[PDB]
């Protein structure tokens, strides 16, 4: 009884943990994806400037 | 009365035979106990274990 119980446990706490380890960094990927976008304006301004530098 | 233990071991010789006895119980009483309480025991774990 107790080997079905901690193979049970121990299975179940494998899916449990995979979906944890997706949750933490899910908002690593999004923050880098919407880093694009803002550095990408952010460099903007330069090339805003510069052109009428000209 | 014998002041040699002549007489003292021939009365030892049956509370002997009727101490065997009286082990023979005891073992008897401890073993259909264990049996049932480790059984018991072994359901209430199952079971605990199903629950969780």
């Amino acid at each position: 009884s107790k080997r079905a119980f901690e193979l049970q446990k121990s299975a179940f706490s494998e899916e449990v943990n995979i979906k944890t380890a997706e949750a933490q960094l899910a908002y690593e990927l999004q923050g880098a994806r919407e880093q694009q976008k803002i550095r990408q304006e952010e460099i903007e301004i330069e090339v805003v400037q510069r052109k009428k530098q000209i | 009365h014998d002041d040699q233990d002549y007489l003292h071991s021939l009365g030892k010789a049956r509370t002997a035979q009727v101490q065997k006895d009286a082990r023979i119980g005891e073992a008897e009483a401890k073993r259909d106990a264990g049996i049932r309480e480790a059984k018991a025991k072994q359901e209430k774990v199952s079971a605990q274990y199903l629950s969780e």
